[PDB]
């Protein structure tokens, strides 16, 4: 039961107590993910319109 | 209209409970994966406790205390007793035991040898038993037998002076069923059993394990006197109580029952702050089977604790109905002379 | 002095942000008009509250916050609310139609056409910081904007602000206050694409905030107002060290150091007490030992679980009020002899403790009562994995039948990103079990 | 500002729609001339969802009245609120549809469709942000069925990313105008499967049995059936017309109710249903026992014959919200065998403070139930009973159709029945 690193200031104080010792995607790659899904929405809507034309 | 689910088809006890619940016309069974349940009869291993108590408007109840395996595991029980101050290492009702890991994997190998070399030096009885079965008086054979396996084992003192019933000169054990409800009241079933051995006890031959092991499956398989003295090697408290009065001039209550009720308390009270569901989002309750040994001095020792025990055929009806009264109906009341003995304590 | 920029995404993020900045103002003595009488440096200064508030020559104290919603109804409450004068219009960003509780819609369809705008508004708040620490991100799991747009914003913040830290205040979905069925999907989608981008995440399960309101505050059916005023209390306690003089958790970097030794396991459990009803006749004030002993009750945890069957990796105790170290240590001793606190064998069994003498501030007319002392415990327990288990289980139940899956594929997302996301959670759950169970 | 565009087509379509605007117009404090005279700001909060604001504080519904004969729409213009509808929004012909789907979809209707879309486009162009469309119509007639679905097919072409919502009246031999109603309905159902996000099925037989058995009406009339649809339409739209964050958007609602693109046919229900013992206050438990009861459902389907994929409830009135949750959780927990267990929490409840006209409190039921397959089974059975003999086919082949297209409509709806069947297990 030890108390170390006791810091005291006007608004409070903090300390530590030890009971026991121990024993990314770049900018290019995100714009591609976004533009890839946008392309699958376009292809799905094109196939929808193609269906409506028929 | 209460609802429950079943996730353990192999449980002979709760199989009866499920039958009695439906016989009340007030309980409905659901599929084993439907989460809208009041009561769960969960699987033995890897029960999904983390998913309980999260269904709004439902007060859920389960039949296994999370973390009770600390008490119902061979190596766990030993570790619990020697570490918990409530039990201390100097506990007088638990055989001197040691946890021994196989050499192909803490471990109390050297601690066991010291207490072993002390006994062989003092001319005392030095017969130990390994389990997780082998009985031997040589430290070389006990350890060598554990290395041939691959799981944790426990070596504890073998009671060389067990109490022997007469006629017969045979060993035996005592099984007591204890039920713990959601309020952590410790109810002890008024009816126990003695799974007796139909073979005379012989202390000069630990090679034949038919007279030393009192298990119901070993007596009904490797014993040639099964069912001779009592039906199914199961003498109940009435007969065993009459025997104690005729031969030893004492009662089952005073000689053995007091020690049993004390052991059950010290074990369950010990872990209460660890498994209690008093402020949990769900509620727990579990049925336990304590296995006790009695020596020729009428001292009770604790062998192991079963977390998924079975019941004697004759006592299925009386007990299962009692599980519905104090554990289930006390939470989901329906629209005596209790068959239990409450063991009061300080929570 | 280093600045902290707060980002509120979606309805839940915005309303909660509205209750925190309301609370920040009452604490630092800031009025609705942004004026601060106690600040003697007019339009300048590097005080501890300047980490969250910038100043104008006219003396206005402007939060370092940015609010983002794909629909204007919720943010419009801010533009006309009590604290309308605090923010300028740039800080409030609103769209025209939301994501309909569809992660794919907030991330891909709608997110792509608004992402560059948010960054630009954030870049403006960064251009005022002399040493930006990082960002505090408030959002929900279930909402399509809070889940879908957040993961995208997180990906982009790791690109524009690489060395900067990023903390989350996430809202776990609870059926008692939600009308969306697909919130598991969104929760598991966002947690996958956000994991490697958040340094520390505080999950608040609505189920926990809900029952804490009903049980302690005697609110039969709590509203979001009730939930948010409580949630902002926890937030205030966790961010206090950044806004006040002190030596513990003095910047966002100290949160990862003191709370997350393993990166993927960056979800500390929060516990708070006491929560006392204001309508009570008058309550007996709890001591240090009694409120500390309460931090180990499942009843006042932000996520309902059983820490007794887990293993702690770190632990902080933030005290606010009439508290002194002598009392803190005393309670800890007594608790170790009673409770079950199992640490991992590769971490010390210690407690970092901070104390702020100012007691917790309460919103006039709110639901909470004024207490003389209170504590908030941040403990990294493997027991929080229970939340992931429940959530993952629900995910499996629907995905097995591909239920609702078409709404996500219809917005451009690939069905594979579902399993790929779910496999990441399966890995997250295993890392917890490898560290907790024996 | 999330605007909806209403469209009613045909005899049934317009009379029902007409009463619909009569019912909600009363709730929003709008008089037959367009002026507001309510007393609560809640009435105007979401007023621009179904109404347009003209000059002088006038509120003009955002509705388009469509029909191929002038008869029915002349009645609306001279009905109670007829003066309130925009004059230009009356688009009608003179040929009539003769209760023929082919005429409404290919010949007569095709000549008038372009001009109806000219008005829809004019309403959308003014919308700050359009949620989607909602269409009232019947399926057994020729105009609202044949031309109605034609409008949907063309609306989805011009607005492919908007929600298409419909209140469809299913024909029943017990309430039958012509014997070709199964033909007409079977042909529309395929269109709704493809081009609608949500369709509130309303079986006229259920409406009849409700008026005869529950409401004790000796001789029911179309007007009586329409009263129910009004009260039901006013109900399901409460989420959208008042300050409620439970199911705000049409897309949000669709996202929470439709787990699969084709199974979007809902069973609506209403409570209370009391005969003139009408002044009795109705407790929350009673509202919930009736709301789920089949005799309060308007699809003529027995939910206990199938399973619920999703369920939305709406409670209107000053009541105990805690008591609402309790009773809703009670219904689920007492009959969890009829809710699929592979969709967690598929029952959501919304509360609204403003009750309908003349009720201390009421509830509206919206159910995506696999039992709806019983409805499509009756239709497909009546369709086949005739199509096997080619009976009455000339009315259609004479309009340019082939027996092939009939065989496909048949097979397309037998597939819909099979789809509802694999998910009921
Ligand atoms: N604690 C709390 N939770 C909230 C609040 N608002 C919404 N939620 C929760 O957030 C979840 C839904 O997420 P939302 O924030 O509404 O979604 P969104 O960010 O607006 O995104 P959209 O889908 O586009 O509307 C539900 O589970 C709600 O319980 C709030 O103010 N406080
Ligand atoms: N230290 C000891 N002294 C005397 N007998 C012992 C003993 N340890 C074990 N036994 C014998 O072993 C039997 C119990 O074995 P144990 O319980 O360890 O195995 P097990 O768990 O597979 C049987 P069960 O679970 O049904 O009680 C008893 O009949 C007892 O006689
Ligand atoms: N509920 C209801 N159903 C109607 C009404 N009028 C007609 N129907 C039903 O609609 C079908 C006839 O469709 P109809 O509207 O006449 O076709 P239209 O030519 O497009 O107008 C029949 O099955 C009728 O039962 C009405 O006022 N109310
Ligand atoms: C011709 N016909 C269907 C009707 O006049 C009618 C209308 C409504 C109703 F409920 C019952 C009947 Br019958
Ligand atoms: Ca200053
Ligand atoms: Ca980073
Ligand atoms: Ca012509
Ligand atoms: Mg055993
Ligand atoms: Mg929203
Ligand atoms: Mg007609």
């Amino acid at each position: 039961m030890e108390v170390i690193e006791l810091n005291k200031c006007t608004s409070g104080q903090s300390f530590e107590v030890i009971l026991k010792p121990p024993s990314d995607p770049s900018l290019e790659e995100i714009q591609k993910k976004l533009e890839a899904a946008e392309e699958r929405r376009k292809y799905q809507e094109a196939e929808l319109l193609k269906h409506l034309a028929e | 209209m209460y609802t429950f689910v079943v996730r353990d088809e192999n449980s002979s006890v709760y199989a009866e409970v499920s039958r009695l619940l439906l016989a009340t016309g007030q309980w409905k069974r659901l599929r084993k994966d439907n989460p809208r349940f009041n009561l769960m009869l969960g699987e033995r291993n890897r029960l999904p406790f983390g998913r309980l108590g999260h269904e709004p408007g439902l007060v859920q109840l389960v039949n296994y205390y999370r973390g009770a395996d600390k008490l119902c595991r061979k190596a766990s029980l030993v570790k619990l007793i020697k570490t918990s101050p409530e039990l201390s290492e100097s506990c007088t009702w638990f055989p001197e035991s040691y946890v021994i890991y196989p050499t192909n994997l803490t471990d109390e190998r050297e601690v066991f040898l010291a207490a072993y070399n002390r006994r062989r030096e003092g001319r005392e009885g030095n017969v130990w038993i390994a389990k997780s079965i082998l009985i031997s008086s040589e430290a070389s054979e006990l350890l060598d037998f554990i290395d041939e396996q691959g799981q944790v084992h426990v070596i504890q003192k073998y009671l060389e002076k067990p109490l022997l019933l007469e006629p017969g000169h045979r060993k035996f054990d005592i099984r007591s069923w204890v039920l713990v409800d959601h309020l952590y009241n410790i109810y002890l079933y008024r009816e126990g059993v003695l799974r007796t051995s139909s073979e005379p006890y012989n202390s000069a031959n630990f090679q034949d394990k038919t007279c030393h092991l009192t298990n119901h499956c070993i007596q009904k398989e490797y014993s040639k006197n099964y069912g001779r003295y009592e039906e199914g090697n199961e003498m109940f408290f009435e007969e065993f109580n009459q025997y104690l009065m005729d031969a030893l001039n004492t009662t089952l209550e005073n000689s053995i029952l007091l020690q049993i009720k004390h052991i059950i308390r010290s074990c369950l009270m010990c872990i209460e702050p660890a498994i209690s569901t008093k402020h949990l989002h769900y509620q727990s309750f579990q049925l336990f089977g304590f296995d006790f040994m009695v020596d020729e001095e009428l001292k009770v020792w604790l062998i192991e604790v079963n977390g998924a025990p079975a019941c004697a055929q004759k006592l299925y009806a009386e007990l299962c109905q009692g599980i519905v009264d104090v554990a289930i109906s006390s939470v989901f009341p329906l629209a005596p002379t209790s068959i239990f003995i409450k063991l009061h304590h300080h929570h | 002095m280093r600045e902290c920029i707060s980002i509120h995404v979606g309805q839940a993020g915005v309303q909660i942000g509205n209750a925190c900045w309301e609370l920040y103002c009452l604490e630092h003595g800031i009025q609705p008009d942004g004026q601060m009488p106690s600040d003697k440096t007019i339009g300048g200064g590097d005080d501890s509250f300047n980490t969250f508030f910038s100043e104008t020559g006219a003396g206005k104290h402007v939060p370092r916050a940015v609010f983002v919603d794909l629909e204007p109804t919720v943010i419009d409450e801010v533009r006309t609310g009590t604290y309308r004068q605090l923010f300028h219009p740039e800080q409030l960003i609103t769209g025209k139609e939301d994501a309909a509780n569809n992660y794919a819609r907030g991330h891909y369809t709608i997110g792509k056409e608004i992402i560059d705008l948010v960054l630009d508004r954030i870049r403006k708040l960064a251009d005022q910081c002399t040493g930006l620490q990082g960002f505090l991100v408030f959002h929900s799991f279930g909402g399509g904007t809070g889940s879908g747009f957040t993961s995208l914003l997180m990906e982009r913040l790791s690109v524009d602000y690489g060395k900067k830290s990023k903390l989350e205040f996430s809202i776990y979905p609870a059926p008692q206050v939600s009308t969306a069925v697909v919130e598991p999907y969104n929760s598991i989608l966002t947690t996958h694409t956000t994991l490697e981008h958040s340094d520390c995440a505080f999950m608040v399960d609505n189920e926990a905030i809900y029952d804490i309101c009903r049980r302690n505050l005697d609110i039969e059916r709590p509203t979001y107002t009730n939930l948010n005023r409580l949630i902002s209390q926890i937030v205030s306690s966790i961010t206090a060290s950044l806004r006040f003089d002190g030596a513990l958790n003095v910047d966002l970097t100290e949160f990862q150091t003191n709370l997350v030794p393993y990166p993927r396991i960056h979800f500390p459990l929060a516990t708070y007490a006491p929560v006392i009803s204001a309508e009570k006749a008058y309550h007996e004030q709890l001591s240090v030992a009694e409120i500390t002993n309460a931090c180990f009750e499942p009843a006042n945890q932000m996520v309902k679980c059983d820490p007794r069957h887990g293993k702690y990796m770190a632990c902080c105790l933030l005290y606010r009020g009439d508290v002194v170290p002598k009392d803190v240590n005393a309670a800890i001793a007594t608790i170790k002899t009673k409770r079950s606190i199992q640490f991992v064998d590769w971490c010390p069994t210690g407690f970092k403790v901070g104390i702020n003498y100012q007691p917790p501030t309460v919103v006039p007319g709110g639901d909470l009562a004024k207490v003389q002392r209170a504590v908030c415990m941040l403990s990294n327990t493997t027991a929080i994995a229970e939340a992931w288990a429940r959530l993952d289980h629900k995910f499996d139940l629907m995905y097995a039948k591909r239920a609702f899956v078409h709404w996500y594929v219809g917005e451009g997302m690939e069905e594979g990103e579902f399993s790929e996301a779910r496999e990441d959670m399966a890995a997250l759950e295993k890392d917890y079990e490898e560290v907790g169970v024996d | 500002m999330r605007e909806i565009v209403h469209i009613q087509a045909g005899q049934c379509g317009n009379q029902i729609g007409a009463k619909f605007w009569e019912v909600i117009s009363d709730e929003h404090g709008i008089d037959p001339t367009g002026s507001y005279h309510g007393d609560s700001d809640l009435q105007l909060e979401r007023i621009n969802v179904y109404y347009n604001e003209a000059t002088g504080n006038k509120y003009v519904p955002r509705a388009i009245l469509v029909d191929l004969e002038p008869g029915t729409m002349d009645s609306v213009r001279s009905g109670p609120f007829g003066q309130i509808f925009r004059p230009d929004n009356f688009v009608f012909g003179q040929s009539g549809a003769g209760n023929n789907w082919a005429k409404g979809h290919y010949t007569e209707g095709a000549e008038l469709v372009d001009s109806v879309l000219d008005v829809v486009r004019k309403e959308s162009e003014s919308c700050d942000c359009l949620q989607g469309f909602q269409l009232t119509h019947s399926l057994g007639g020729g105009t609202g069925s044949g031309m109605g679905t034609l409008l949907i097919s063309k609306i989805r072409e011009e607005y492919p990313d908007r929600i298409m919502n419909t209140f469809s009246v299913m024909p029943s031999p017990k309430v039958s105008d012509t014997v070709v109603e199964p033909y007409n309905a079977t042909l529309s159902v395929h269109q709704l499967v493809e081009n609608t996000d949500e369709t509130y099925c309303i079986d006229n037989e259920a409406l009849y049995d409700i008026c005869f058995r529950t409401l004790k009406l000796t001789t029911p009339t179309y007007g009586d059936l329409n009263h129910l649809v009004s009260a039901t339409m006013s109900g399901v739209t409460t989420c959208l017309r008042f300050p409620g964050q439970l199911n705000a958007d049409l897309r949000k609602l669709a996202v929470n109710m439709v787990p699969f693109p084709r199974l979007h046919f809902f069973m609506p229900g209403f409570a209370p249903l009391t005969s003139r013992q009408q002044y009795r206050a109705l407790t929350v438990p009673e509202l919930t026992q009736q709301m789920f009861d089949s005799k309060n459902m308007m699809a003529a389907c027995d939910p206990r014959h199938g399973r619920y994929l999703t369920v939305a409830a709406i409670f209107r009135g000053r009541m105990s919200m805690k008591e609402v949750d309790e009773q809703m959780l009670n219904v689920q927990n007492k009959n969890s065998s009829y809710f699929v267990e592979w969709i967690p929490n598929n029952v959501k409840t919304a509360v609204c403070d403003i009750p309908p006209r003349g009720l201390k409190m009421s509830a509206t039921f919206i159910g995506n139930s696999t039992a709806i397959q019983e409805l499509f089974k009756r239709i497909s059975e009546q369709f086949t009973a005739m199509f096997r003999r080619k009976a009455f086919l000339h009315w259609y082949t004479g309009e340019g159709m082939d027996e092939m297209e009939f065989t496909e409509a048949e097979s397309n709806m037998n597939d819909l029945v099979s789809e509802y069947q694999q998910y009921q297990d």
